[PDB]
């Protein structure tokens, strides 16, 4: 099977790295809109 | 409570307010539910500004429920900037032992933090065995920490890191046999240092290469490369030259005298 | 085809096993005389 | 192909673990700057 097993492994990792990059945009949106007082 | 939270999460302005309010040192050294203290909480999560502020306020290098130091937590997490703050301020801290005989160097090595090993090893840390008679170099090898052991091999202290082991242990053997057993590409690196080239000029008839056998001797290393199936170490120039040296040293003359003793009956009969 | 599969290790294993057997039999003074901790070669 | 099908998957996993390391350092930046009131 390995000639197509590792082919699906590629795609599960490719859509995992897409989700991790969508999430890195939201964490920057937090720091950008976050109210900073006291800890300046 | 409030300072353990503020120190644990790097909240430097909350610390400055907590310590100006609580100007006595009794709050600055309080004991957590697991026996830690603000200086440990800051070093554990890696906040260089807070661990520095607590030391500027005169916190003390007290020890955990498990006897770990702030430097042991800093090393366990690989936070080399917090270690640099500690190693600058109190160099006498660097060799303290936990409840199990580990140092901070044994923690940095076990967890794979090569640049933390480099920092403690270059700050003259005491290389030693813990209660399981294991070196920091053993803890790196037994956990496959390739970048830690390349740092230890490339170190200005490598031959000191090699001589400090328990000769009486079958579990923590001669470090060269432990590299062949667990991390053979680090042994390829170590044997590349045994080839010295004397021209950089392969077209010159006078060009030579020298092989040094100091890691193959105390045939223990080659028996170990055979017993671990390390075929790409057997096929290395230093190993091919060590065996061809051993054959030209005595083994050819040993075989030719057995064959010559047999030929003295064989040939006269035909 | 299985001797020729394992051959590359087996040949070095045979040499290592020969030399270790001889070194266990020979006397320590002869080994200290005749062993040689480094060698130069001219390609 | 598996002598290289697995090799690129190593590098994609290496750039994924690098992105997760960069993102873990922004979550700590939030807690460090966050206005904690009414929870302490
Ligand atoms: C260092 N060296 C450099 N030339 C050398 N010649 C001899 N010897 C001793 C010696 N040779 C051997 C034979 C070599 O081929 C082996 C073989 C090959 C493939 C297999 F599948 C099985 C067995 C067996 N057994 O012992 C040296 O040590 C030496």
């Amino acid at each position: 099977s390995l000639e197509m097993e590792i082919l699906k492994q590629k795609y599960r990792l490719k859509d995992l790295t897409f989700l991790l990059e969508k999430q890195h945009e939201l964490i920057k949106l937090i720091i950008q809109k976050m109210e900073i007082i006291s800890e300046t | 409570s409030p300072l353990h939270f503020a120190a644990s999460y790097g909240r430097i302005n909350t610390c400055q307010r907590l310590l100006q309010d609580i100007s006595d040192t009794r709050l600055l050294n309080e004991g957590d539910l697991h026996g830690m203290t603000p200086l440990h909480l800051a070093a554990k999560n890696g906040h260089d500004k807070v661990v520095q502020l607590l030391l500027k306020k005169g916190a003390l290098f007290l020890s955990d429920h498990n006897g770990w130091t702030a430097l042991h937590h800093a090393s366990m997490g690989g936070y080399t900037q917090t270690m640099k703050v500690i190693l600058d301020t109190n160099l006498k801290c660097t060799d303290r032992l936990d409840e199990d005989g580990n140092t901070a160097l044994h923690f940095a090595a076990r967890e794979g933090h090569a640049k933390a090993v480099a920092l403690l090893l270059s700050h003259n840390a005491d290389i030693v065995l813990n209660k399981q008679q294991a070196s920091f170099l053993h803890l790196a090898l037994h956990n496959k920490r390739k970048e830690v052991v390349l740092t230890i091999i490339r170190s200005k202290r490598w031959d000191e890191c090699l001589k400090i082991f328990s000769h009486n242990s079958p579990g923590n053997k001669c470090p060269i046999t432990e590299m062949i057993e667990y991390l053979p590409e680090c042994m390829k690196v170590l044997l590349d240092f045994c080839m010295l080239h004397s021209t950089e000029d392969k077209s010159c008839r006078d060009y030579y290469i020298e092989y040094n056998f100091k890691y193959l001797q105390c045939l223990t290393a080659l028996n170990a490369m055979v017993q671990n199936n390390r075929i790409e170490l057997l096929n290395h120039p230093v190993c091919k030259e060590y065996l061809l040296m051993k054959w030209l040293a005595y083994g050819f003359r040993a075989h030719m005298m057995n064959l010559g003793s047999y030929c003295l009956g064989l040939i006269p009969m035909t | 085809a299985d001797v020729q599969k394992h051959a590359s290790l087996k040949r070095i294993a045979m040499q290592v096993e020969l030399h270790t057997s001889l070194e266990k039999k020979l006397p320590l003074w002869f080994l200290r005389k005749v062993d040689q901790k480094s060698t130069i070669v001219y390609p």
